[PDB]
């Protein structure tokens, strides 16, 4: 079947260039218009279409800013970007039906311009001396650049909440609605060799 | 190129029918695609020519005849609850628009607020985090350390699967040299009545 | 018992229908299905193919059938008409309309398709058949096939103007795509479509009543009356004869490079010579160019023998078709290239008829036992040129879907319009050489031997 394979997550450094990739199966490549789409924050937007056998239409917005190429003797297609900074969102290759302008296939492939790698600060936030049926208690993670993984010891009723930049790190809360408080920790996972487990103590 | 506009970024349904609308900048001669996006996933093409599925589910269907287009569900399913697109084929640059549903509830926020903790406090640092676990509809958070502050930054997740309704997480991040101006009270503004004020100081 | 004029032009206009949804359907459906019906041109090419495919399949069966009917009190053939114009104007409204279907559109366009064939094949087979039992005499059977003749021209002609004139200036909006990159509406051509093919329905349906009225029955059938028993068996035999088998491949292949002209015109003509307007004009040119090109190659027919006629005639077109893909022709150039296609469409529909007695009174003096002299080689070679149509359409139509043809779209992409200019300049080139290649392998050479074959005629 017709399926696009790209390239896994980049991380470019301020005004780098980055490479994207989408080799394609199922279908001579160099008869269809593959597609390049451009998502940030749930808003696709639509850089350009390159035919493997010839021309490269741009959008007006990314004139310069994107380059399209099909390397045709193999099945790849490639997107290479220029100056950075905002262009941190999820690339998409398209292709587009030979007669309708619709897109039948689909990939997805997510840039991260930012700089920096760090550990992240676990915080143990906690109640400030009340208490009614059920109490809530947190987990405060601050300060690191990747994906996360917080967890609790077996407890389901946390709320972790997507993580944000604040300069150029992230920040992310947990949030669990315990009834009864023997003991509870907050057991963060890092992608960058870092397991810091904190318990949440009382006041 | 055409503007396209799918004006209702959010839709509630629960299980009887969803009619998502697409407004196109422009006559576009019944050519609207439809995507289905799953979070994490790629879109996939549901309907193209404004009413032709692509081996799709047969509940979802499409009408439209120009500058005014609807994709129907109408069995919805927890898997359609999901992020919905409309593309044009009529013009050189293809362009999208953007909507979502969700399923329906009740009401009822919850507010806590928590102090700083002294390891934070020890590494130069103060946040204090207000959550807002379980509400349902959109909710505003102010900020009042005697006055009002716009220095918080703010997180919502989606919808639980099981409780049907949304949360928020507000970081009010200060020095410790500005961690003197009195009391610091985190205040809710749910489709309730009243400002759900939870204070320390 | 003589047939009055009256009658004869009612048995003429009966056969016009026939003749304008032909001609509709041939010069219109490939675009209707692509730019109108929204089809991927993939299913907009098994709709052609099978159409056409189930039109030649279901003409000898029909004839069987027709040949089995029993006499009723309304005829032999009139029933067959009259039970099947009504059904035959419904199918035919809803091939050229475009229903919402989410799934399926194909489907929709394949069964109509189909059953209108099937539905129309029940009215001409009996109305062919109709001229052996109007009158008993040979005269009168002969001036009521020139009326048909006449009548079947001038309803090719007309057909073309109403189906052009009315989805005509009714555009739709173009759907650019990225090779364009750096009110009428839709529904407003789509209406048009349907509007003509009322028109059309209102004609057949008009001229079926005329059909109705104006022909009797008679029947005395000529007392005993033989029966086709020896299909394969006379089939073989006419195959084993030179000059029949010569003619009908000539003609075979020379029809079906005009039938292979007869759809990719019209998308020739608005994606390569930029005529997404007068293009239903220029198609009436040359139809009208025919009309006023058969008397003239008639007078050639006698002028300079049949031999230079139909060398000349089938290779009239080869300068015009090469210089149609080459020239720009902005505007007068096509229109007169049109007009030479017109005098050539004529010529090549014409002369092999003419060519047609000789061969007939060749195979008489061969084979002295008539069994479907001519009746089974026109079986034949209409079941051969809408089977071979039907393939050539559908090939034609998957080498633009493989070429990447844009539905609606404005410009189309450079192997689109090679794709074009192909099926415009090459296939049809290359099967009017064929054609004329096998013309040159004629024995009879015309009053060289067929005149010597009349006076066998005279012998025997
Ligand atoms: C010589 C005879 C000529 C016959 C020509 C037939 C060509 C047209 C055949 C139908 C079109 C087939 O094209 C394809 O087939 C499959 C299988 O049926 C169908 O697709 C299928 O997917 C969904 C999956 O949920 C099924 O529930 C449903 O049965 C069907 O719609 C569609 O119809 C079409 O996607
Ligand atoms: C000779 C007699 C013919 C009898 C029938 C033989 C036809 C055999 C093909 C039948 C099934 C066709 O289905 C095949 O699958 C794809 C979908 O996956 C179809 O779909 C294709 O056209 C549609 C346009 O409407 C596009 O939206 C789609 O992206 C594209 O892949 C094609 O129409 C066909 O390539
Ligand atoms: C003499 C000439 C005049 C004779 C009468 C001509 C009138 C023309 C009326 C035709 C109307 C039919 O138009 C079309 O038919 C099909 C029949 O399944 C119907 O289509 C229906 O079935 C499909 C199946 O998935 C679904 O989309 C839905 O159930 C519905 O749209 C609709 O009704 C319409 O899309
Ligand atoms: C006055 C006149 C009244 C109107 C008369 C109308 C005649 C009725 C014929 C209408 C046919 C409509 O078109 C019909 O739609 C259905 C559903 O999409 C198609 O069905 C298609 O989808 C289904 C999936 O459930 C599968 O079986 C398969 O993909 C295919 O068969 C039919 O193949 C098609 O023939
Ligand atoms: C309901 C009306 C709409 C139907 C659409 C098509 C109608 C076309 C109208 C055609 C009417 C012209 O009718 C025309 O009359 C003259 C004689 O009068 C015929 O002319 C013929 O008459 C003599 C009779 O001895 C023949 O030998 C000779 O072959 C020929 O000259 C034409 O062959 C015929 O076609
Ligand atoms: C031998 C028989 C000779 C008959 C030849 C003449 C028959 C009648 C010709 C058709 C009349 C054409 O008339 C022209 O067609 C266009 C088609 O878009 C029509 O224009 C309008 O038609 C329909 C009618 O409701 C509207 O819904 C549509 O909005 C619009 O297209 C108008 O009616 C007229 O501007
Ligand atoms: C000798 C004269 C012969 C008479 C010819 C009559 C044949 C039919 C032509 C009718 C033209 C009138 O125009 C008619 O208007 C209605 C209302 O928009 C259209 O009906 C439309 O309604 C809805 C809403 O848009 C849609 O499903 C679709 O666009 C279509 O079905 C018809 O598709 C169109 O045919
Ligand atoms: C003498 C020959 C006569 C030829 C002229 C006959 C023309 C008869 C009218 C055909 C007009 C075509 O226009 C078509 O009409 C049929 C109704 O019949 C409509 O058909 C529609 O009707 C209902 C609404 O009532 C819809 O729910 C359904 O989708 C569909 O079946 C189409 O929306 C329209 O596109
Ligand atoms: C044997 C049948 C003979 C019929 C041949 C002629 C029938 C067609 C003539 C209809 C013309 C009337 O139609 C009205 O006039 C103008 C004339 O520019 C037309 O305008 C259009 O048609 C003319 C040709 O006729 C072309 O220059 C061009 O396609 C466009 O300008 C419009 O379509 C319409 O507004
Ligand atoms: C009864 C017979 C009916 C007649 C059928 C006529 C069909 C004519 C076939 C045309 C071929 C269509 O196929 C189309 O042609 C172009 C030719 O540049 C080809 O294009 C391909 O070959 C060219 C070399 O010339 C290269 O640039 C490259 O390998 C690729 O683009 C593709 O294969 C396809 O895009």
């Amino acid at each position: 079947a017709s399926k696009l394979e790209l390239s896994g997550p980049a991380e470019p450094r301020g005004s780098k260039s980055a490479q994207i990739t989408c080799k394609a199966k199922g279908f001579p490549e160099a008869r269809f218009w593959v597609f390049w789409l451009f998502q940030r924050a749930a808003a696709l937007d639509w850089p350009a279409a390159n035919f493997s056998g010839g021309p490269v239409q741009f959008e007006s917005r990314f004139q310069g800013n994107a380059s399209l190429k099909g390397s045709q003797a193999q099945a790849n297609a490639e997107l290479n970007i220029g100056a950075l900074g905002s262009s941190t969102a999820t690339y998409r290759c398209g292709w587009k039906l030979a007669n309708g302008g619709f897109f039948p296939s689909w990939g997805g492939a997510n840039v991260n311009g930012a700089a920096g790698a760090k550990a992240p600060a676990v915080y143990p936030v906690e109640i400030s001396g009340a208490g009614t049926g059920s109490v809530t208690l947190g987990c405060l993670v601050k300060g690191y650049n990747a994906k996360p993984n917080l967890t609790w010891p077996g407890a389901s009723g946390a709320l972790t909440f997507p993580s944000e930049l604040n300069g150029a790190l992230w920040n992310l809360a947990s949030a669990v609605t315990g009834s009864g408080f023997p003991s509870a920790t907050c057991a963060v996972g890092f992608g960058a060799a870092t397991d810091v487990d904190k318990k949440v103590a009382a006041a | 190129a055409l503007d396209i506009n799918s004006p209702e970024a959010e839709k509630n349904a629960k299980g009887a029918r969803a009619r998502i609308t697409c407004n196109a900048g422009n006559q576009v001669g019944s050519a609207v695609a439809w995507f289905n996006q799953r979070p994490g996933d790629p879109a996939s093409l549901l309907t193209y020519w404004a009413a032709t599925e692509k081996g799709v589910a047969g509940k979802q269907s499409a009408q439209g005849a120009s500058t005014k287009f609807s994709m129907s569900s109408a069995g919805p399913e927890a898997p359609s609850l999901s992020s919905y697109w409309c593309l044009l084929f009529e013009k050189g640059a293809f362009s999208f628009g953007g909507s979502k549903l969700n399923p329906r509830e009740g009401a009822g926020p919850q507010a806590s607020i928590l102090p700083p903790s002294a390891d934070l406090n020890t590494s130069g640092g103060a946040a204090v985090v207000c959550f807002l676990p379980n509400w349902y509809g959109n909710i505003t958070v102010q900020w009042k350390t005697e006055a009002p502050q716009s220095q918080a930054n703010m997180s919502w997740p989606g919808q639980a699967g099981a409780n049907a309704a949304y949360a928020m997480a507000a970081v009010l991040a200060i020095t410790k040299g500005d961690y003197g101006p009195g009391s610091f009270t985190c205040n809710a503004s749910n489709r309730g009545t009243g400002p759900f004020a939870m204070s320390l100081n | 018992s003589r047939l009055s004029v009256c009658s004869k032009l009612c048995y003429a206009i009966g056969g016009a229908p026939y003749q304008i949804t032909g001609c509709a359907i041939g010069f219109f459906l490939q675009i209707y299905l692509l730019d109108v019906a929204l089809l991927d041109p993939f299913y907009a090419s098994i709709i052609l193919f099978v159409g056409r495919a189930w039109d030649a399949v279901t003409d000898p069966t029909v004839g069987f059938l027709v040949s089995r009917t029993p006499w009723t009190r309304f005829g032999r053939m009139m029933p067959w008409i009259v039970l099947s114009t009504p059904f035959a104007v419904l199918c035919y409204f809803l091939i050229w309309y475009v229903p919402s279907v989410d799934q399926g559109k194909v489907v929709w366009y394949l069964i109509f398709y189909c059953c209108f064939q099937t539905l129309q094949t029940c009215f001409h087979v009996p109305y062919s058949a109709l001229t052996m039992f109007i009158s008993t005499e040979q005269k009168e059977r002969d001036s009521a096939t020139a009326y048909r003749m006449t009548v079947e021209v001038l309803g090719t002609l007309i057909g073309t103007a109403i189906q052009g004139q009315i989805v005509g200036m009714a555009n739709a909006p173009c759907i650019s795509t990225e090779i364009d990159l750096q009110h009428v509406s839709l529904q407003d051509l789509r209406n048009a479509y349907m509007i003509a093919s009322g028109v059309i329905c209102a004609i057949y349906v008009v001229c079926a009543v005329v059909l109705f009225l104006g022909v009797k029955e008679q029947k005395d059938t000529c007392r005993v009356r033989t029966e086709p028993m020896s299909f394969f068996q006379g089939i073989c035999m006419v195959m084993g004869h030179g000059p029949y088998a010569k003619l009908v491949m000539g003609f075979l292949f020379t029809s079906l490079a005009f039938m292979l002209l007869e759809g990719n015109f019209a998308l020739f003509c608005i994606y390569n010579l930029g005529f997404r307007n007068d293009f239903q004009n220029v198609l009436l040119v040359i139809m009208l160019s025919a009309t006023l090109a058969i008397p003239f190659w008639q007078w050639f027919l006698t002028k300079f023998g049949k031999k230079t006629a139909v060398y000349i005639g089938t290779t009239s077109v080869v300068p015009f078709l090469i210089s149609v893909v080459l020239v720009p022709s902005s505007l007068a150039v096509t229109y007169i290239a049109s007009f030479a296609a017109g005098v050539s469409v004529a010529a090549a529909f014409l002369l092999p008829w003419s060519m047609l007695p000789d061969v007939v009174d060749d195979f008489k003096v061969q084979n002295p036992e008539s069994q479907g002299h001519e009746a089974i080689f026109y079986s034949f070679y209409v079941f051969f040129t809408k089977f071979a149509s039907g393939v050539s359409l559908g090939v034609s139509t998957l080498s633009l879907d493989f070429a990447g043809y844009v539905t609606r779209g404005c410009t189309q992409p450079g192997e689109v319009k090679l794709t074009l200019k192909i099926l415009v300049s090459a296939a049809p080139i290359v099967l009017i050489i064929i054609g004329l290649l096998i013309f040159i392998s004629y024995p009879i050479n015309e009053e060289k031997r067929q005149g010597n074959r009349k006076l066998l005629n005279e012998q025997r």
